[PDB]
């Protein structure tokens, strides 16, 4: 199962 | 900044004439993700031809399988043709049992 | 020794269409799922039978994860062409592998979470999965929003703690070919190359996992600058395949010996011609 809390942005 | 694909030609079972089997290519270690990818039977293009998805390597290169199903005989020619930034030309290479 | 591993690629396509986002998820070297925002109606798609029997929530909700991430990605590529001031005509990708390596006794041995922007390594979690190294001056830039952020506490919450937990949940589930050795068939083959010298090709076929150590002796000595190795490649059926050549004189194939390491061989198998 992916990687799905918060927002993984740059 | 660009990897140049390998390619490697081979089928899945080991080949033997009159029986059915899966013609494979590999091409892997490549970068950018875009590529061209046909299988060949005498010189013409296969259809229906699937591949797996797109994934890579722990040193980022991206790797890719081509494969259809196929029963080989003695006389018919089989290669693979590859196409990206890093060629010059579309790249074929031949089908070798060995 | 087992991991759970993903495998993101996003890249812009100017000109041609919106940005790709595709995704793939491994236990070992099993797939098990695929995202593709290429496809008619992006959902995740199970790629191994032992996720295939997981219920709509389990993956209506891995579906909604690659959808937001796919959104998250397409904002990334622009950011990243901010970063280095680079060219709106070009195409470019952004990488990301994360996962979980359980140690030989089952227990958390890693976790990684990585980037990489056209092919270089950008910004990585460190092995405390409390710090990050950035690999250069853009990917300080987010590494100061990230430890602002506070992102590598919810990243170590995953990596510790759920990605475990779904591992554990597919190696169980999965245990009939997850669990599984399958030792490598070998053989050697025989190919003259002039009346003075012909290759001598050790195979392995049929092997899982994919680790496999084959090498050429010479009288008992390594011929390590002298073996051609190609590298390990899928046959297609979940198993794999590699093969190791030399160049040998004529009259000399006897010298030379095969040696094959494969996790499902109970010895080291040599094999001569």
């Amino acid at each position: 199962g992916a990687d799905g809390v918060g927002k993984s942005a740059l | 900044i660009q990897r140049t694909p390998k390619i490697q030609v081979y089928s899945r079972h080991p080949a033997e004439n009159g029986k059915s089997n899966f013609l494979n290519c590999y091409v892997s270690g490549f970068h950018p993700s875009d590529i061209e990818v046909d299988l060949l039977k005498n010189g013409e293009r296969i259809e229906k031809v699937e591949h797996s998805d797109l994934s890579f390597s722990k040193d980022w290169s991206f790797y890719l399988l081509y494969y259809t199903e196929f029963t080989p005989t003695e006389k018919d020619e089989y290669a693979c043709r590859v196409n990206h930034v890093t060629l010059s030309q579309p790249k074929i290479v031949k089908w070798d049992r060995d | 020794s087992h991991s759970m591993r993903y495998f993101y690629t996003a890249v812009s396509r100017p000109g041609r269409g919106e940005p790709r986002f595709i995704a793939v998820g491994y236990v070992d070297d099993t797939q098990f799922v695929q995202f593709d925002s290429d496809a008619a109606s992006p959902r995740g798609e199970p790629r191994a039978p032992w996720v295939e029997q997981e219920g709509p929530e389990y993956w209506d909700r891995e579906t909604q994860k690659y959808k937001r991430q796919a959104q998250t990605d397409r904002v990334n590529l622009r950011k990243l062409r901010g970063y280095y001031n680079q060219s709106e005509a070009g195409s470019h990708t952004l990488q990301r592998m994360y996962g979980c390596d359980l140690g030989p006794d089952g227990r958390l041995l890693r976790g990684y979470n990585q980037f990489a922007y056209d092919g270089k390594d950008y910004i990585a979690l460190n092995e405390d999965l409390r710090s990050w190294t950035a690999a250069d001056k853009a990917a300080q830039i987010t590494q100061r929003k990230w430890e602002a952020a506070r992102e590598a506490e919810q990243r170590r919450a995953y990596l510790e703690g759920t990605c475990v937990e779904w591992l554990r949940r597919y190696l169980e589930n999965g245990k009939k070919t997850l669990q599984r050795a399958e030792h490598p068939k070998t053989h050697v083959t025989h190919h003259p190359v002039s009346d003075h010298e012909a290759t001598l090709r050790c195979w392995a076929l049929g092997f899982y996992p994919a680790e496999i150590t084959l090498t050429w002796q010479r009288d008992g000595e390594d011929q390590t600058q002298d073996t051609e190795l190609v590298e390990t490649r899928p046959a297609g059926d979940g198993t794999f395949q590699k093969w190791a050549a030399v160049v040998v004189p004529s009259g000399e194939e006897q010298r030379y010996t095969c040696h094959v390491q494969h996790e499902g061989l109970p010895e080291p198998l040599t094999l001569r011609w």
